[PDB]
Formats: C-alpha cells, sequence, structure tokens
C-alpha cells in the first residue's frame, strides 16, 4: 500500500536531535518529490523543503532556512528528518508529503509527526 | 534584424509640406524591442476629426 | 495639428504574432496583441 | 523538476518543421501542415497533420 | 502568502464559493491552483487539483474553480462531513519557492 507512516509523540528538550522514520512505499521513490511540511498548533501549513531521492535534492524556504535539517535514505525508501538544535516554540506537527514536479502539489500525505519541544525535559 | 525589432526616432520642425526638404537628419534607437515574432506588413491608420 | 495615433501589424489575422505602437495618454503601447482589423480604427 | 509521471503534455514542440527558422525567432500559430497539397480547412484535410 | 477569507458560513445544501485571493505571481500569473481538505483533528486530504480535476475518493460535490486572479472552490450539498478546513495553494516563480500555501478558509456549517 502507499503510506507515509510516522514515529510517536516525543517530549524533550532544545539541542539535541530528534530522528523520523517516514517509509515509503507503492511507488517508484527514486522518480517522486518527497518532501516535509510544518503546521504551527492551529495556524497554516508552512512549507520547508522537498527532497529528491535520486540526487538529495533539496529546496528550502526563506523562513526556514539554517533552522531544521532534511534528508532521505533511497537505500530503505525511508524519509529523514533530522534537528541539530530545537527550540522551545518549535512544538508543533511536521508532515512527511509526497509531492511531484510539475503542478506542484502534494498527491498524498503522510501521517504527521506530533512531536512538543520545550525547555523542560 | 536577428529576431530583435528596432525602433529609431528623430523628430524636426519643417516649414515645408509639399517638396521635401534637403539635408541629412540621422535616428537613433529609442528602443530596441525584443519582441520575437515576424514582420511581414504593416499600415497606417489614424483617428478621426 | 497633430498625427493622433499610429497602426502597424503584419496582417492582424493570427498567422503571425502580431504588433502595434499606438501613441495616447503619455504613454506608448508597444503589446504585439492581435488587435481588432478595422479599416476605421482610434 | 520536471518529473511528471505520464508525461507533462504542457511542453511543446514544432514537430513539422514549415521551413528554416530565422535565429532568435519564435512562431506562436497553430495550423495544419498540409503534405498533400490539399485545402486543410481544419484538420478534416488529408495529411493535414 | 494567498489571502483567504478567515471564516465562512455555509447551510446544508447551499453552494459557496471559497474564495481563494491571491497576487499577480501566485493566481493571476496563469498559474494552476490546488487544495487541500485539512479535516480538523487530521491531516490535510487533495480535494481539487488542476481547478478542474478531482482526484479519487473525491465526490463529485466537490469541485474547484479559477476567476482571474482570484480562484473559487464549488461545494454542493453542504453535509456534516463537510466541516472542514481548505487550504489553496500554487506555486510562485519569483519567490524562488517551488511551494507556497494559502492563509487558509475555516469553513462551518449553520
Ligand atoms: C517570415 O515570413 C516570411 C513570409 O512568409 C517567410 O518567408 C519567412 O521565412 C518568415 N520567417 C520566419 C521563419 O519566421
Amino acid at each position: 500500500e502507499v503510506q507515509l507512516v510516522q514515529s510517536g509523540a516525543e517530549v524533550k528538550k532544545p539541542g539535541e536531535s530528534l530522528k523520523i522514520s517516514c517509509k515509503g512505499s507503492g511507488y517508484s521513490f527514486t522518480s517522486y518529490w518527497i518532501g516535509w511540511v510544518r503546521q504551527m498548533p492551529g495556524k497554516g501549513l508552512e512549507w520547508m523543503g522537498i527532497i529528491y531521492p535520486g540526487d538529495s535534492d533539496t529546496r528550502y524556504s526563506p523562513s526556514f532556512q539554517g533552522q531544521v535539517t532534511i534528508s532521505a535514505d533511497k537505500s530503505i525508501s525511508t524519509a529523514y528528518l533530522q534537528w541539530s538544535s530545537l527550540k522551545a516554540s518549535d512544538t508543533a506537527m511536521y508532515y512527511c508529503a509526497r509531492g511531484v514536479a510539475v503542478d506542484w502539489y502534494f498527491d498524498l500525505w503522510g501521517r504527521g509527526t506530533l512531536v512538543t519541544v520545550s525547555s523542560a525535559s | 534584424i536577428d529576431g530583435y525589432f528596432k525602433i529609431y526616432s528623430k523628430h524636426t520642425p519643417i516649414n515645408l509640406v509639399r517638396d521635401l526638404p534637403q539635408g541629412f537628419s540621422a535616428l537613433e534607437p529609442l528602443v530596441d524591442l525584443p519582441i520575437g515574432i515576424n514582420i511581414t506588413r504593416f499600415q497606417t491608420l489614424l483617428a478621426l476629426h | 495639428n497633430i498625427i493622433r495615433g499610429w497602426i502597424f501589424g503584419t496582417t492582424l489575422d493570427s498567422k503571425t504574432q502580431s504588433l502595434l505602437i499606438v501613441n495616447n495618454a503619455t504613454n506608448v503601447v508597444i503589446k504585439v496583441c492581435e488587435f481588432q482589423f478595422c479599416n476605421d480604427p482610434f | 523538476l520536471d518529473s511528471k509521471v505520464g508525461g507533462n503534455y504542457n511542453y511543446l514542440y514544432r514537430l513539422f518543421r514549415k521551413s528554416n527558422l530565422k535565429p532568435f525567432e519564435r512562431d506562436i500559430s497553430t495550423e495544419i501542415y498540409q503534405a498533400g497539397s490539399t485545402p486543410c480547412n481544419g484538420v478534416e484535410g488529408f495529411n493535414c497533420y | 502568502v494567498l489571502t483567504q477569507p478567515p471564516s465562512v458560513s455555509g447551510a446544508p445544501g447551499q453552494r459557496v464559493t471559497i474564495s481563494c485571493t491571491g497576487s499577480s505571481s501566485n493566481i493571476g500569473a496563469g498559474y494552476d491552483v490546488h487544495w487541500y481538505q485539512q479535516l480538523p483533528g487530521t491531516a490535510p486530504k487533495l480535494l481539487i487539483y488542476g481547478n478542474s480535476n478531482r482526484p479519487s475518493g473525491v465526490p463529485d460535490r466537490f469541485s474547484g474553480s479559477k476567476s482571474g486572479t482570484s480562484a473559487s472552490l464549488a461545494i454542493t450539498g453542504l453535509q456534516a462531513e463537510d466541516e472542514a478546513d481548505y487550504y489553496c495553494q500554487s506555486y510562485d516563480s519569483s519567490l524562488s519557492a517551488l511551494y507556497v500555501f494559502g492563509t487558509g478558509t475555516k469553513v462551518t456549517v449553520l
């Protein structure tokens, strides 16, 4: 089946890394624009970037450059989301949804990662 | 020429209207249009007064 | 007087993209639009 | 950047070269190119591709 | 970047056009417009893309349209499941960014 699963709820502190596995199946992985999209709690969707598993080509966002880490593993056809250093305000949901080049829309969305990060443990 | 349409302009007063006056007037490229079309005819139609 | 307005273009019949250099209202429309084919324009 | 599965059918090309193309030119006009010297009147004519 | 009405109200059985009003580079530039159904408590689901195409599972009562610099999502016969949130989004060439998302349109059933 075509499904993009996520990781469970996590509570932690800024500074450390959070690794997310978004496995892809049912489509040619090295032929579709896979990417991550973030949404603040109670706000709109804001675009982070889309990565191409063929060449790890990433186009980030003005307002989200130097804040997050993205990658992918074509060996296991899984999308990787990573953080070099979190923030207290970074408590928000992050969705890994696959788009297509030309007409530039996500045809399918992953479940999304509900992550709560704050200064307190 | 080379796909870049060219327009030149040099407005000069002339008292005579029957016979075209002599003299040399060299025009200037006021704009260099990159129209990228073919042009194979033209005309000039004014307004009504 | 004044030479009012000016109309150019290949054919205005969509066989080519057209061309137009009218002068009006302290502006010069140099748009290449396929304007109306009319023998009595303004 | 242009990975459209099934083909992005928005990118075009003039398959039938009617004549030689002048450098930097650009032609935007759709008309059947007759190959049998017949009045196309659309696409109904023979060899009007 | 894409402005939208914060709250749109619609009675059952009524047809309302969700106005996707945009700039001259997102909608008015001739670029295509896509919609996602942000169902509350879940992830958005694709509802309209291409201004005329409907993906599998989308009922024909859902519809989309484009009007010059603005786009409209025509929904006919509002039901209980239609209480959902919609983001129209398109592509922006000038901002370099592949993806630009709308401000959003909260839809409530009266
Ligand atoms: C422009 O039109 C003339 C007459 O049809 C034609 O001979 C010439 O090749 C054309 N140039 C192009 C290729 O646009």
